[PDB]
């Protein structure tokens, strides 16, 4: 899974690190957010693509 | 990616759906402006795009994590550059429509806000409702937060 910031910072992490749950939870933070930035993109894809 | 013959559905944050055949649009060169394909209103932006395939898979979302599952076939189709119908109730507990996905059962989805807070749940706990219905609680959004991402995870 790939995440991108407004200023532009890319990273991908293994999918198995997360587990399904019931709707209505809080959820852990995927990436340590900057002081002044926000995530504006998201994508799921295979490593060899 | 679009094959020779398929359908294109455009969506807006104000609840607008437009479906038309891709045959009405012709191929062009690289450095070409293009043409208008949806009779867009004012104060709205096209925030999602879905190419229908198969059947029985549709989902929406809002700024507060409210969405619903509806049948694909109950969306009327007209010519391009034409007004659409209301796809989901705006209300006040939802906010603005962010994105739409074509996901059937046996799958999972991910929702991420502007401050992280990744979450992953299944689609079994969302039922089939009518188009003119409001959203139900999916993710417990926190203060000063809005849903920015919505992706589909297959089986």
């Amino acid at each position: 899974v790939v995440t991108l910031s407004h200023q532009g910072y890319v990273k991908y992490q293994p999918l198995s690190e997360y587990e399904a749950q019931r709707r209505g939870g809080k959820g852990k933070s995927a990436a340590r957010i900057k002081e002044e930035d926000f995530i504006d993109r998201l994508l799921v894809a295979n490593t060899h693509d | 990616l679009t094959s020779g013959e398929d359908e294109v559905m455009l969506f807006s944050a104000e609840g607008k759906v437009v479906r038309f055949k891709e045959s009405s649009v012709r191929a062009m060169g690289c450095n070409t402006t293009g043409v208008r394909g949806i009779r867009l209103g004012e104060g709205d932006k096209v925030v999602s795009l879905i190419v229908p395939r198969g059947d029985g898979a549709i989902l929406t979302a809002t700024q507060n994590g409210y969405g619903k599952r509806t049948a694909v076939a109950e969306y009327p189709t007209k010519s391009r550059a034409t007004k659409g119908v209301i796809s989901i109730k705006v209300t006040e507990r939802n906010g603005l429509v962010v994105g739409a996905v074509q996901v059937d059962d046996c799958d999972q989805i991910m929702m991420i806000t502007d401050a992280g807070t990744l979450v992953r749940t299944r689609v079994s706990e969302i039922s089939i409702v009518g188009r003119n219905t409001q959203g139900v609680i999916l993710i417990r959004t926190a203060e000063d937060e809005n849903v920015v991402g919505l992706q589909r995870v297959a089986e």
